[PDB]
C-alpha cells in the first residue's frame, strides 16, 4: 500500500 | 503534610504550560523540583523516550523511576480533594509504561517468535505494527534483508535485533538502538 508494506503472510516466514 | 517529601522530580518533553503546572503541584506536595537532570533526582516525568534526559536515565539511571506526565496532576487533586492517600503515592498506578511511544513492526521472524514477541511489546506498553509505515518507531529484523528491511531505512526507522526489545523490558526503559544493530 501507498507508505506501507504489509505483514509478511505466515506460509512464506522463515 | 508533604506527601512527596524526599522525592526529587525532573521532566522530558513535557508541554511548557503542564511542565509549569508538574513544578508547582508536585513543590506543594513537597517535592524538589529540578529543571537540569541532577545527580539527586529520584523521579523522571518523561513525555518521550526521544530525548538526552530519557536516554540518561535508560542507560546510566537505573535507581530512578521514569513517570507518566498524569502521574502529578492525578496525585494533586487526590490530595487538595481530601482523599486518602498510601504509601505508595500512586507511583505504581502511574509508572510510564516500558515501551511507552514504541510502535514495533517485525520482519524475518519466524512462528512461535512472531507470537511471542508481540505478546511482550503489548504486555510493556508497546503498539504492534503488523504492516510498516512511516510511524513504527522500531523495526525488529531477523535480517537485513526484504523489503520492510528497505523501507524502513528509507524511511529512517530504527532497525534493531531482538535483542533491543529484551534488553528494554529487561532494564524496564528504552534503550538505544545504535546497540542493537544487525
Amino acid at each position: 500500500g501507498y507508505g506501507r508494506v504489509e505483514s509478511t503472510p505466515p506460509a512464506f516466514l522463515p | 503534610s508533604k506527601p512527596l517529601k524526599g522525592f526529587v522530580i525532573c521532566c522530558t518533553s513535557i508541554d511548557l504550560k503542564q511542565r509549569t503546572e508538574i513544578s508547582t503541584k508536585a513543590t506543594k506536595l513537597g517535592a524538589a523540583y529540578r529543571s537540569d537532570f541532577t545527580k539527586d533526582v529520584t523521579h523522571l516525568i518523561a513525555g518521550d523516550f526521544d530525548t538526552p534526559k530519557y536516554k540518561f536515565a535508560a542507560k546510566s539511571r537505573p535507581d530512578i523511576k521514569i513517570m507518566s506526565s498524569e502521574w502529578i496532576p492525578v496525585l494533586y487533586e487526590s490530595w487538595v480533594q481530601g482523599e486518602d492517600l498510601d504509601d505508595g503515592l500512586l507511583v505504581d498506578k502511574h509508572l510510564l509504561p516500558t515501551l511507552f511511544k514504541c510502535r514495533v513492526c517485525l520482519t524475518n521472524i519466524g512462528q512461535p517468535e512472531r507470537s511471542r514477541i508481540e505478546n511482550y511489546v503489548l504486555k510493556h506498553g508497546g503498539t504492534f505494527c503488523p504492516d510498516l509505515t512511516r510511524d513504527v518507531t522500531h523495526l525488529i529484523a531477523g535480517t537485513s534483508s526484504g523489503r520492510k528491511y528497505e523501507y524502513a531505512l528509507k524511511w529512517k526507522i530504527n532497525v534493531v535485533c531482538v535483542e533491543w526489545l529484551w534488553q528494554s523490558i529487561q532494564r524496564n526503559a528504552v534503550l538505544e538502538p545504535q546497540y542493537f544493530q544487525l
